DNA sequence: TTTTTT
């Protein structure tokens, strides 16, 4: 199985991203065991915010590509692509505390990014792979 | 030799062009006062700032798009209110067909000097837009909700029946007849887009607006503004948090944001405005939950320090002036 | 001096635009009477309160969603019946075709006077709402279950076929082409949507409506009915406990809340209401599980009291005058 | 150009 390679998404900061994806976009396909669906799409992540400390896996160094699920719910502790108005995008860990929904990083050196009505879940980080 | 000889054809040139065409057909970009960008204020200071000017252009088209009940009118009806506190002449074409007289009255807008229009058909709405221009004397012009811009064709049609790209095509033709008008008599037209899904956006944005791409390359500010929250007084909810991302500016630096809070019956919360740009400024301190100016502990929480500084408007106007002169990068003349 | 030029050439082009188009073309909207909010009883009183005008508004688009025998044909027919003791003429657009007209009658709606269709296909639907709409006869309309709207090639097709977006393209298209005729004919027309799954949801349920994103730009009112309980007559179920959300308001403050029953085969218990009401409103005591009005003890439970209601007219009539003066925020005569 | 669907 080969999903396509769609930009970068910035771990930790809720970045813009301009530029729309279709799935005839792309001239990079990366293949990979794990059965997604044929939504699923590769993004490569700028940022060290979500490098865990060694020793604790999983982490997400610079560089590597991540594999999103959008046909594939995102429950609390699992690693999901969040969409911030429409436009911004972030990689981070969702979890469900206390009733408001945040996105926590691996990375303590970086602060948790609060959620407000207008961010939703793009898809479900399922995979890892070094370019 | 060279040079005196092109000087003289140059001016011949320009001679002959201001001949044929009037008196300001063409002349040096720094010495024509009729393209100096003026703005108008749209009744949130937080937007002033991040649309850079100081407020929407003046003679400019301008786009505000966003979800449902994600603040469109009613910031709409703030720059009209804003407007019309200035002597200026508004309309507002209401092609939704969805315009709270009361509501708007609420907001701020001279109800009794807004002029009114409903219109059919979407070119009857470009049509009045494009005369109202024209006239020189509406300085604003809002058409609500140009997804609702039916084409005379589809109207008369059936429902089910398909107008490939004619209500695309009529958008394009009324920005390319629009544009020069709204521009000779300084008319700010507004127009308000809804939000229609992109099929097959596997990443990205997965939005488009409504009328095809004319309105894209034409606005001179997009303003892309949506609902981060809800605004409590306990258990009603009073108001809503309200965010504004600027995704296309010509006269600033785009791409900045802003945050107000709209009160249902009130508008914009100018105040709130205030108050957080204060304690951003260095002009209210903020010690956890508690609000202070000048070491006079003023309330706790945003709510408290909003009424106190709405009971105290010497201290407002203060505040208000010094956040101006401050933040402000295009303070206006 | 040039405010006289400007005065005289916004009476030209308005005069112009008038010729043009009509003389209700352009006006003021102080002096537009046909702009003004007018509003029926939804068969609640503690919806009507929850409204904020009163009433579902006529010339509007209303949405009414909801999970699956949460009450959404209920309500429906407790508005036509409403609306049709006030000598209005109703349409039900049944694209479910899963309308009882025994149920119907026992809920109160007059079934000699009340039009029906059954259409075939969405596209049918919805030409029959327009042409109702621009007969300007029918003052309520109602399309059951907006996700039975098929479109005609996706009923021509077998099942499996992919239609990617034709009902939201039709949904969107009869919005545009509706819109204005509701308004212009002051006709109410309900859309009663199915609830559908959804991903990524951050905040609030992971439910979506039918028929695209249109509706939700075009509704000026979009209530939200959900079944939270049981009534019961000792063991047998007899009826519901409804809440009905305002999750959208164009023409009051959105997000209030009604609580009522739905009992089988007679609607909107409007007694226990006025009990609920009259207990808020200080009008009738509430001392642990006993009710009393004035002093008088008018029984225990709300059953009992709501069945004293029934006994005595007179008291329950002033009872909703007391409440109705006190409550509603919009009174019209 | 147009528009989600489970
Ligand atoms: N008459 C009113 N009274 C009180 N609140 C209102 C009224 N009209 C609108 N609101 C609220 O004000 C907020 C902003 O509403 P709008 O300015 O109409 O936004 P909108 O983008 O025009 O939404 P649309 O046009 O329905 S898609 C929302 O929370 C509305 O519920
Ligand atoms: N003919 C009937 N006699 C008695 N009770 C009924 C009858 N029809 C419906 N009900 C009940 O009335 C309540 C609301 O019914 P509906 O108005 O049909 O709900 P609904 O929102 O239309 O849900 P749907 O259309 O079935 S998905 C439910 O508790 C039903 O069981
Ligand atoms: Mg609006
Ligand atoms: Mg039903």
């Amino acid at each position: 199985y080969e999903y396509p390679v769609f930009s970068h998404v910035q771990a930790g900061m809720f970045s813009p991203e301009l530029r729309t994806f279709t799935k005839g976009d792309a001239e990079r396909w990366v293949s990979t065991t794990k059965k997604a669906s044929d939504s699923a799409f590769w993004l490569e992540v700028e940022g060290n915010s979500m490098t865990a400390p060694t020793g604790s896996k999983p982490s997400f160094p610079d560089g590597m590509l991540i594999l999103v699920d959008p046909e594939q719910a995102v429950e609390p502790g699992d690693f999901c692509i969040a969409r911030l108005g429409g436009d911004e995008f972030t990689f981070a860990k969702l979890i469900r505390d206390s009733g408001q929904v945040f996105l926590q990083p691996l990375n303590p050196q970086y602060p948790m990014i609060p959620c407000n009505e207008s961010c939703s879940v793009v898809g479900k980080v399922i995979a890892s792979q070094w370019p | 030799a060279i040079d005196e000889n092109k000087q003289k054809a140059l001016a011949a040139a320009l001679g002959q062009i201001e001949k044929q065409f009037g008196k300001g057909s063409i002349m040096r970009l720094g010495e024509d006062r009729s393209m100096d960008v003026e703005t108008i204020s749209t009744g949130s200071l937080s937007l002033d700032i991040a649309l850079g000017a100081g407020g929407l252009p003046m003679g400019r088209i301008v786009e505000i798009y966003g979800p449902e009940s994600s603040g469109k009118t009613t910031l709409t009806l703030q720059v009209i209110a804003a407007a019309q506190r200035e002597g200026k002449t508004c309309a507002f074409i209401d092609a939704e067909h969805a315009l709270d007289p009361i509501y708007a009255r609420k907001l701020g807008v001279d109800i009794d000097n807004l002029l009114c229009s409903q219109p059919d058909t979407g070119e009857q709405a470009l049509e009045i837009c494009d005369a109202l221009a024209r006239s020189g004397a509406v300085d604003v012009i809002v058409v609500d909700s140009v997804a609702a811009l039916t084409p005379k064709a589809e109207i008369e049609g059936e429902i089910g029946d398909s107008h490939m790209g004619l209500a695309a095509r009529m958008m394009s033709q009324a920005m390319r007849k629009l544009a020069g008008n709204l521009k000779q008599s300084n008319t700010l037209l507004i127009f308000i887009n809804q939000i229609r899904m992109k099929i097959g956006v596997m990443f990205g944005n997965p939005e488009t607006t409504t009328g095809g791409n004319a309105l894209k390359f034409y606005a001179s500010v997009r303003l892309d503004i949506r609902r981060i929250g809800a605004v409590k007084e306990g258990e009603n909810v009073v108001g809503s948090e309200t965010r504004v991302k600027v995704v296309k500016n010509k006269i600033a630096a785009p791409f900045k944001q802003a945050e107000f809070q709209i009160l249902y019956g009130e508008g914009i919360n100018f105040y709130g405005e205030l108050v957080d740009l204060g304690v951003k400024e260095k002009l209210i301190e903020k010690a956890g939950a508690w609000y202070s100016y000048k070491g006079e502990k003023i309330g706790q929480g945003k709510a408290n320090a909003t009424a106190w500084l709405k009971d105290n408007p010497e201290t407002a106007k203060e505040i208000e002036k010094k956040v101006r002169e401050l933040l402000l990068s295009n303070p206006n003349s």
